[PDB]
């Protein structure tokens, strides 16, 4: 739209005898534009317009001041002697009205250093206690970026904060009470002080529950000197209000870490609070949950059943999907896992494309996580290699290999030996490297290692360098492990392919040389089994947690 | 696919030539038989600069060949065409063409003469010098 | 309205002129010399010297300097390599006393190349931010369309 | 003090007619772009109110050639983050004088940027109440 | 008319101002800042910007002097300590070049006080007789009195 230089530069006329409140407005508006646009600012042209813009805070009009507050705000740090704005912001902020009121608290405190945050004290005081959200809000946060600055001149207003917690308005308590929170801290107790007065109420603000569910949900039972139990009468332990997201977090930490056990009018051991809410709309995707519950995941599971599992199937919209494989994936545990399995399997078919190579690892990935056996874990592992046959990576390389070795590697390599069969050279590197890597290290007695080797050599020709030279040396250490190979490694590695390319070639030399010439004290040293090259943990399984409903 | 790239509109009358300038092809001039030759650029609908080569149309327009030969040639139907200079903007000669209105006229590259034609069957070769 | 328009050689000078007193786009020859036209802009008769910018011919603009209301310094956007150097031309051309109250517009040219500078990104290498002592403007121009250049007359008659 | 992560309006391929940044994670103009690609790809073409990315509930909306975002947490829903979106289309389309498209915005640039500081601040939410946020906002 | 009314911190710069305007002695704070403010004076509407005289702030004066027509410096006459470092600021005021034209105004201050240097005593010290390149004028005032401070605006206007 704008050009960030020929604005930044008009804005010096300010600083001198223009001061327009039209011109200087739209120029501000202007800055707001190259910024929201996406530009940067010149910093001499920037410092300049800073100076300049303080003379136009004389001239007191509503939109001036608003372009006057979101200028300086951003122009702030690409500025320079920035302190002579505070004045003209005090100047401002006692001006009746919501609209200096609230913007300039916000802008002021921004700007305000905690030599300044003396200053504006006065009217930060009068500014929180006002049930008037903007003017309040606004002071609330603009307190809690003033307790970087200094501490203690926010502290005194916890008197303030309070006053404000006492509101059932929506805006005016979430600030007080989360601010409060922050701000009164120097003890854990004097926080819970502040939590136990709204606690025992019946709030009709849902960002206040939120903002404290979260302070509540550890056990506390210091709020306000002392009490008896863990309780919160405001939805945390209770379902004073309902309402899906304020419910779902407080139904999980309640249920096998009671913020306060189970009411009749109120669930929080039993799974049910959840369940309740969960048949919706778009609304269910906190309603449907779990996460803990008592005593598993499991009788929750059931409930929910039918909506995540619905829309996980049918919708092959994204955005559905997603929930329902979020919301499938929660009401999951070890007992599910084999409902779990076929949901998941199902799932790709909505979407297939990366989707797909997260359902053939979920479904791996789900069997190590959660038991179905280990052997299962590598005949899902198959799958996973079957149908993509390259989303599998080089991490698949190394954690396969390793997880392999736990049971399953001498089936493993024969596997792979059939999975070879697919595609000579668009399978990729990866698989090569794993046949390749498998059969060099179990060095095949459960099926003759000919065949592998047959398929090796093919895919070697034409596939990455990586996999070539890893050929030779797997070549080398199968040498050294079982004396039978020595006739194949040396058709192999004679060859322009398995040696004699580049970096197949250096390491080639060593290796070969090292087996046919040396004395293979080396060579035995080395093969220890003919492991992979480090041993990670088990990597894919919470990859793919967050990966398949994105 | 033969999309119609530029419009010139500059000339008011029947525009009997065009050819190419061979120093920058984004240039040409083009002959109308309303007593200019106007010399256009390609960016530039309109003509960037005319130049009043003849007196009785201008049938056609040529350049003298070459990377440091700027040259028009006008004819026109006065019997006559005439070598003008685009550079100096002047007319250098007035050539005789022939004994009845010259049709066409060009210039030789390598050969110094121009050789022009006219509606009486004859074609005259005049030496540039 | 008097106008010195100058800058390095092949920026766009004459194009812009003879764009502006033709309403067409010439085939330039470098300038060895000057060009001078009076061009009609909304009741403004503007003078226009357009002095070559090769080095010869840059030596003498000097010349030039004495009577001159506007100054219009154009630089081609597209050639990176030569910006420093227009930046060194135009600084200490703006320290010269017979220039000291000419109004001082930048043609950002040539705008119609793919990788051109922005008006911005030259603003910074000219350093035009500095100039607090007399009226200065950038444009982004393109002589061949004629887009930029009566904006500039624009600001220009505005001095 | 925190719920919204950060309010976008986007044109119809997710290029910046519109962003402001509640969160601190983008300042930079490529960033703020390519998050805002980002959010309106998986959003886009399939309208609810539930949308999840990178791990967040983004809940957005649409018009005519635009969708409008508001990005929060997960821990939430949609109704919570919607009332926040709500507000963000509804003020917009009061205190413009006409409702949200690419046209209303760019028609006033200075009140859509206004609007949206005064619904969202530093990513605590600010103001939900469409008629409040026009009133303290001046054309 | 655009005032610039600058001089050490306690001068009385804030105090003057605001007699001026509203006709009543306040009581003033340390400005840390300005206070600018507009006054009617016989058709004159003067644009006042009250400049803190702290070091901080006087590091800070250079920004409001462009556009200035006229500068009241104001001295506090009792002041016999700080008279010298009163003369350096004024003198290296008095060769900025965006004060170059401005009409200078003096007003020896608190002249209510027994010990007051006289305005012709501060004439002497502060160098006012060696200024030959603009108008000057010296006025002695109280500005919580308001003596001298319409003779001082009377003056100014006849710039």
């Amino acid at each position: 739209h704008l050009e960030k230089s020929a604005v930044l530069q008009e804005a010096r006329v300010f600083n001198e005898t223009p001061i327009n409140p039209r011109k200087c407005a739209h120029i501000l508006t202007k800055i707001l534009y190259l910024i929201n646009q996406g530009e940067h600012l010149g910093t001499t042209e920037a410092t300049e317009a800073f100076f300049a813009m303080t003379k136009l805070f004389q001239s007191n009009d509503p939109t001036l001041r608003r372009m006057c507050y979101l200028t300086i705000k951003e122009m702030s740090c690409i500025a320079e002697d920035v302190i002579i704005v505070t004045s003209s912001l005090t100047k401002d902020m006692t001006g009746k009205e919501d609209n200096y009121r609230g913007p300039a608290v916000r802008a002021l405190c921004q700007i305000t250093d905690s030599t300044m945050l003396q200053a504006v004290e006065r009217y930060m005081k009068q500014a929180i206690v006002d049930k008037v959200p903007s003017v309040s809000s606004s002071a609330l946060v603009s307190s809690l970026h003033l307790l970087k600055c200094s501490f203690d001149v926010v502290k005194r207003w916890v008197n303030e904060a309070q006053e404000a917690a006492s509101s059932d308005n929506i805006m005016v308590q979430y600030h007080a009470l989360g601010l409060l929170y922050h701000v009164r801290k120097n003890d854990r107790l004097a926080v819970s002080k502040m939590i136990s007065k709204f606690t025992r109420h019946g709030l009709k603000s849902p960002f206040a529950y939120c903002m404290m569910i979260r302070v509540a949900s550890k056990q506390l039972e210091e709020e306000d000197g002392s009490r008896d139990s863990p309780l919160f009468d405001f939805i945390e332990s209770c379902l004073r209000n309902k309402h899906e997201m304020v419910v779902y977090e407080a139904a999980s930490a309640i249920v096998n870490l009671p913020g306060c056990s189970a009411k009749e009018l109120a669930p929080a051991v039993s799974v049910l609070q959840l369940f309740c809410s969960s048949p919706k709309a778009a609304l269910r995707y906190a309603a449907v949950r779990t996460l803990n519950k008592v005593a598993m995941k499991h009788p929750s599971a059931v409930t929910a059943c039918n909506l995540d599992l619905e829309n996980l199937v049918t919708d092959s919209n994204r955005s559905i999907a997603t929930l329902a494989i979020t919301t499938l994936l929660k009401t999951g545990s070890e007992s599910s896992i084999d409902r779990l399995m076929k949901q998941i399997s199902s799932f790709m078919s909505e979407i297939s494309d990366e989707f797909k190579v997260v359902v053939v690892q979920a479904i791996s990935a789900l069997c190590q996580k959660y038991p179905r056996k280990h052997a299962v874990l590598m005949n899902f592992l198959f799958t996973m290699l079957r149908e993509e046959g390259g989303f599998e990576y080089k991490r698949a390389i190394v954690d396969c290999i390793i997880s392999i070795i736990e049971e399953n590697s001498e089936s493993k390599e024969t596997g792979l030996s059939h999975l070879c069969e697919f595609i000579e050279d668009c399978e990729f590197t990866v698989l090569a490297t794993r046949i390749l890597h498998l059969l060099g290290q179990e060095g095949p007695k459960t099926n003759n290692p000919s065949k592998y080797i047959r398929f090796i050599y093919n895919r070697v020709v034409l596939e990455h360098e990586e996999v070539r030279a890893g050929a030779v040396s797997a070549l080398a250490k199968f040498g050294a492990q079982n004396e039978e190979m020595l006739p194949s490694i040396l058709v192999l590695l004679k060859r322009c392919v398995m040696d004699d390319d580049n970096e197949v070639r250096d390491r080639a030399t060593f290796y070969l040389n090292v087996l046919e010439q040396k004395q293979k004290a080396l060579n035995a040293g080395y093969i220890l089994n003919g492991l992979t090259v480090s041993i990670p943990g088990l990597e894919k399984a919470l990859q793919q947690y967050t990966l398949e409903p994105s | 696919k033969w999309s119609c790239s530029q419009v010139f509109e500059g000339h008011t009358h029947y525009v009997m030539q065009i050819v190419i300038n061979p120093k920058d092809n984004n240039q040409f001039a083009s002959a109308s038989l309303d007593r200019t030759i106007k010399v256009w650029q390609l960016g530039s609908s309109s003509p960037n600069f005319t130049l009043e080569g003849h007196e009785k149309g201008v049938n056609c327009i040529d350049y003298y060949s070459g990377g440091d030969k700027p040259y028009l040639i006008s004819g026109a139907d006065d019997r006559l065409v005439k070598i003008w200079d685009y550079q100096n903007k002047t007319c250098v000669q007035t050539l005789e063409g022939h004994a009845q209105n010259v049709s066409c006229a060009s210039f030789h590259p390598e050969l110094p003469i121009i050789i022009t034609g006219s509606e009486d069957g004859t074609v005259r070769i005049w030496h540039s010098s | 309205m008097r106008i010195l328009m100058v800058g390095l050689d092949g920026a766009g000078k004459t194009t812009v002129l003879y764009k502006l007193k033709l309403g067409e786009v010439i085939t330039t020859i470098p300038t060895i010399g000057f060009n001078v036209e009076t061009v009609q802009y909304k009741n403004i008769s503007f003078t226009v010297w357009d002095v070559g910018g090769q080095d010869r011919i840059r030596s003498l603009w000097r010349h030039y300097y004495r009577n001159t209301e506007g100054v219009i310094f154009v630089v081609d956007s597209n050639d990176r390599s030569r910006i420093g150097e227009a930046r060194e031309v135009m600084q200490r051309m703006l320290n010269e006393d017979e220039l000291r109250n000419a109004a001082w517009l930048v043609f950002a040219n040539k705008q119609d190349l793919p990788e051109a500078m922005s008006a911005a990104e030259i603003t910074e290498k000219l350093g035009l931010h500095s100039i607090r002592n007399r009226p200065w403007f950038i444009q982004a121009t393109c002589a061949t369309s004629g887009e930029g250049l009566y904006e500039g007359l624009e600001w220009l008659s505005n001095s | 003090l925190y719920t919204v992560k950060a309010i976008l309006i986007l044109d119809n391929d997710g290029d910046r007619l519109f962003a402001k940044y509640y969160d601190d994670t983008y300042p930079s103009v490529k960033e703020q772009k390519a998050f805002e690609k980002n959010i309106f790809n998986k959003t886009h073409r399939t309208d609810s109110e539930i949308a999840l990315l990178e791990g967040l509930t983004v809940v957005y909306k649409s018009s005519i050639d635009l969708y409008f975002y508001v990005i929060g947490s997960s821990y939430e829903n949609e109704l919570m983050l919607m009332a926040v979106l709500n507000c963000l289309f509804d003020s917009l389309s009061q205190m413009l004088r006409k409702n949200v498209e690419k046209r209303a915005l760019l028609e006033n640039m200075e009140g859509l940027f206004l609007a949206v500081d005064e619904i969202v601040d530093g990513g605590v939410i600010l103001e939900s109440d469409p008629q409040q946020v026009v009133h303290r906002v001046a054309l």
